[PDB]
C-alpha cells in the first residue's frame, strides 16, 4: 500500500556486477552488531549517534556509529535507552574530521538505523516473536522459514539481515565471487497493507561500496513483528 | 630515502631518456623496476655495488649504470612506445627479497609519437541524480577532468580552502577515453546541509604535468605551459 | 612488522591451503602478491579495510579474507601445480604505491602431485682445480647440495664455528637438475694459508624444509623428519 | 721466452659470456687509481697493503687496498715510498672481517698489484716513456699506437689498462652489453724475449666477477717501459 513492486528491469542483476560478491556476503553471513539497553554517548555529525558497544564476537571494536536519515531522528534517540541491531561496516567508517578515505583507525565500526526503544518493546513473558519468511525462486514458492526475535517492534533491517543470513547458508544467496541468483528483492508487507521491498543484488558495476549499500537502512524503519509478512523473491539466469 | 628523477616525462620515440635514483641509506644494491598496467612490478637491471650492473628479468632496451654507490641510473637509448610505463627504483636488500628493499616515488614516462598530442585537461563539477537509482545519493559532487594526454595528473579536493581526504572517491586510474584522450573523475560526498551552505567552497583541482623545461616545443603553435587547473563552485541554498 | 605463516609449505594438488599475514603497523590496506621466477611480483587480491577484499591483477583460484584489520589471508581452495610460487604479503599504503608498502618475509609454496617426492638433499665439499682455468683459483671450497625436492632450502657457511658472509658465493637460486631434483652450490673462498691450517674448521650447512607437523605421511615408507644437514672438513696442511 | 702463445681454444669467447659485458668495460674505460709517492698505512690480511689515496675523479673513496700474491711482496713495500696504478673495483671489496658479501661500506676501494718503487723510477728530465702498441685484428696488423708514462719501470697492468682504454674508444673493444670481437689477448714481450699475455674477454658464463678477473695483476709484474713490446691481438666471429 506504498511502494510498488519492482519492475523486472528495476532490479539489479548479479551478472552485471563484475566484482568480488563476497563483499556483499560479509554483510549478512553471521555478521551484525547487537545491543540491548544502550544509551547514546556521543555524536560526530548531527544525524549520527555513537554508542559504547564492544565487539563481543571478535573484539574488533568498542564503539558503534549508526547514522539516521535526519538530525530529527538522531535528536530523538539521543537520550533514549534503546536496542541496537544491524550489519556494520569498516571501509569508510569515519568518526572524526581528521580521518582520510579508508578508515585508518581501529576499535570502532559504523552502521545505519537499527535503533528501537527498549521500554516495553520486549515481550511480556520473555518470548521470541517468530516471523515467517516465504521464498519464491523464479515465481515459485520453494521454501519458507521463520526468524525469531525478542522484540514487538523490530526493524526491517534486523529481519532482512536475519532473513539473508539464513539464505547464505541454505541457498548460497551470495557466494564468495558470485551468486546462483540473478535478482532478489525482499518484500516487506505489514498489517495495514503497507509494502516496502529491498534489493539484495549489488548495483551493476565493478565495485561494491558497503557503506553506500547499507544506507537502505538510514531511515530506521521499524515494524510490528507479530503481524508482518516478509516475502523473499529470487530469480535465476535461466529457470 | 630513495629519491627519483625525473618524476614525470613525456619523451618522443627515438629519444634517449635517463632516470636517476639516489639512496641516502648506504645500501649496496639498487634496482630498476617498471610497473605496467596489467602486468606486475618487473625487474629490468640491478647492481650489487658501484661499478656493476646485472641484467634483471627484462633488460632489453635499457642500460643502467652504478657510477657511485648512491646512484643507479636506467638509460633508454632509443625510447620507444613500448617503454611507456612507470619506473620504480628500489634500494636495500637482496634481489627478490622485498622485505628489505626501499622503493622510490616512481617515475611516469610516456614515449609518444610527437609532442603536439600533449593536451591539458578540461575539469568540470556536476551533481548526480538520486532519482536515477534505487539506492542512495550516488555521490554529492562529481569532478570530471577529461580530454587530456598523457595521464600525468593528480586530482584533489578542497573544501573551504582545505584539502580533504574524507568522503572523496577518485577513480583508481585515468581511463583512455580515446587513443589520445584520458578521462578521470573523483566524487566528494558531503552532508547535504553542508552542500547547501552558500558560504561553503568546493575546489576540484587537477595537477597536470606535461612538457618539462628541457623539452623544446616545435615552432608552429603555442606550447602547453599549463600546470594546475581547477573547477570551483559554492553551496546551493537549502 | 608484517609477519607471514606458514613460511614454507608442501601441499598436494586438490588440497586447500591457507597463508596468513599479520600487520602490527595498523595499516588500512593489505595485499597478497605472488612472485614467480620469470614473471614479476603480481597482485592477487587486496583490501582497503576489515571486511572488504578486491580482486587484484590475478585473483583466479584464490579467495582472501580481511576478517580483522590486522589479518588478511589468501585462500587456495583447489591447490594446483599452477600455484607453485612465492607469496609476498604487503601492508601499508595504496595499491601500486610501493614506496609506502611494508612487505612480509615471503611464503614458499610448492603444490606437488604426491608427497613421496620430497627428498632431503645430499651435501658435499670439494676443491676446484686452478689448473683448469687460465684465471685464478676458481673458489677455495665448493658445497654441493643436490638431489633434493622441493627447493625449500637455505645454504650457509661456518668457519671455526662462526657463520661467515665474507668470501661466500652461493648460487642465486636452486637449479632443477631434473623434474624432481634440485641442485645448489655455494663457494667459500678463504686465504690459502687459512685453508691450510689443520686447526680451522669449515661447515657447509643446508637448511631443508619439508613435511610440516600437519602433513600426514602416507603409511608405507619412513617419513622425512630431516631438518638441518651439513658437510664439514678441516684445514689441509701447508 | 716464458709463456707460450695462446692456443685458439685456450682463449675466451665473448659469445660464450651471456652477461652484461659493460662490467668488463667499467674496468678499463677511463677507470683507474693513480698515486705518486704514497706510503702504505695499514694492512688487512698479510698479502695486502692499504693506502691513503682519495678519489680525485669522483670523491668515491679515500682509501685503496692492493693485494699482492704473497706476504713476501706485501712486506716488501710495507715501508716503501711508491707509485700506485691500476683498475680498482667495489663489489667484494672487504677491509674488515665484519664485512659480509657485497662491499657495504663506502670511502674505500680495492685492487691488485700496481705498485712500483718511486725512487729514481721517474725519468731524469721529467719525460714520458712512450710504449708502442701494435694491433692485430684477425691475424692482420690493422692499427698501432703508443701509450705515454712517467716511469722507467711500469707494471704490465698499467700498460694493459692504458692499452685497453684506448681500444674501448677506437675499436669499441667492449660495448655495454657485448663486443665486436670474439677473442683478444694482449701479448707482452720484454727485451730478453720473455713473453706473457693476458685475456681481455670474460670467461664464458653468465657472470663477471670483477674481483676475480683483476687478480691477473696479483703478482705486481713490472716491465722496463723503454724497451718492451706490446701486441694486442683480436679476433672477430667471422673475419
Amino acid at each position: 500500500e506504498s511502494q510498488p513492486d519492482p519492475m523486472p528491469d528495476d532490479l539489479h542483476k548479479s551478472s552485471e556486477f563484475t566484482g568480488t560478491m563476497g563483499n556483499m556476503k560479509y554483510l549478512y553471513d553471521d555478521h551484525y552488531v547487537s545491543a540491548t539497553k544502550v544509551k547514546s554517548v556521543d555524536k560526530f555529525l548531527a544525524h549520527d549517534l555513537i554508542y559504547n558497544i564492544n565487539d563481543k564476537k571478535l573484539n574488533n571494536y568498542d564503539k558503534v556509529k549508526t547514522e539516521l536519515l535526519n538530525e530529527d531522528l538522531a535528536n530523538k534517540y539521543k537520550d533514549e535507552v534503546v536496542d541496537v541491531y544491524g550489519s556494520n561496516y569498516y571501509v569508510n567508517c569515519y568518526f572524526s574530521s581528521k580521518d582520510n578515505v579508508g578508515k585508518v583507525t581501529s576499535g570502532k565500526t559504523c552502521m545505519y538505523g537499527g535503533i528501537t526503544k527498549h521500554e516495553g518493546n520486549h515481550f511480556d513473558n520473555g518470548n521470541l516473536q517468530n516471523v515467517l519468511i516465504r521464498v519464491y525462486e523464479n515465481k515459485r514458492n520453494t521454501i519458507s522459514f521463520e526468524v525469531q526475535t525478542d522484540k514487538k517492534s523490530v526493524t526491517a533491517q534486523e529481519l532482512d539481515i536475519k532473513a539473508r543470513n539464513f539464505l547464505i547458508n541454505k541457498k548460497n544467496l551470495y557466494e564468495f565471487n558470485s551468486s546462483p541468483y540473478e535478482t532478489g528483492y525482499i518484500k516487506f508487507i505489514e498489517s495495514n497493507g503497507n509494502t516496502f521491498w529491498y534489493d539484495m543484488m549489488p548495483a551493476p558495476g565493478d565495485k561494491f561500496d558497503q557503506s553506500k549499500y547499507l544506507m537502505i537502512y538510514k531511515d530506521n524503519k521499524m515494524v510490528d513483528s507479530k503481524s508482518v509478512k516478509i516475502e523473499v523473491h529470487l530469480t535465476t539466469k535461466n529457470g | 630515502a630513495v629519491t627519483q628523477s625525473p618524476r614525470n616525462k613525456v619523451a618522443v620515440t627515438g629519444g634517449k631518456v635517463t632516470l636517476s635514483c639516489q639512496q641516502t641509506n648506504n645500501h649496496n644494491n639498487m634496482y630498476w623496476y617498471r610497473q605496467d598496467t596489467g602486468h606486475g612490478l618487473r625487474l629490468i637491471h640491478y647492481s650489487y655495488g658501484a661499478g656493476s650492473t646485472e641484467k634483471g628479468d627484462i633488460p632489453d632496451g635499457y642500460k643502467a649504470s652504478r657510477p657511485s654507490q648512491e646512484q643507479f641510473s636506467l638509460i633508454l637509448e632509443l625510447a620507444t612506445p613500448s617503454q611507456t610505463s612507470v619506473y620504480f627504483c628500489a634500494s636495500g636488500g637482496g634481489r627478490g627479497s622485498y622485505a628489505e628493499q626501499f622503493f622510490g616515488p616512481g617515475t611516469r614516462l610516456t614515449v609518444l609519437e610527437d609532442l603536439r598530442q600533449v593536451t591539458p585537461p578540461k575539469v568540470s563539477l556536476f551533481e548526480p541524480s538520486k532519482a536515477e537509482i534505487a539506492n542512495k545519493q550516488k555521490a554529492t559532487l562529481v569532478c570530471l577532468a577529461r580530454g587530456f594526454f598523457p595521464d600525468h595528473v593528480e586530482l584533489s579536493w578542497w573544501v573551504n580552502g582545505k584539502e580533504v581526504h574524507s568522503g572523496v572517491s577518485t577513480d583508481p586510474q585515468a581511463y583512455k577515453e580515446s587513443n589520445y584522450s584520458y578521462c578521470l573523475s573523483s566524487r566528494l560526498r558531503v552532508s547535504a546541509t553542508f552542500w547547501h551552505n552558500p558560504r561553503n567552497h568546493f575546489r576540484c583541482q587537477v595537477q597536470f604535468h606535461g612538457l618539462s623545461e628541457e623539452d623544446k616545443w616545435p615552432e608552429g603553435s603555442p606550447k602547453p605551459v599549463t600546470q594546475n587547473i581547477s573547477a570551483e563552485a559554492w553551496g546551493r541554498a537549502d
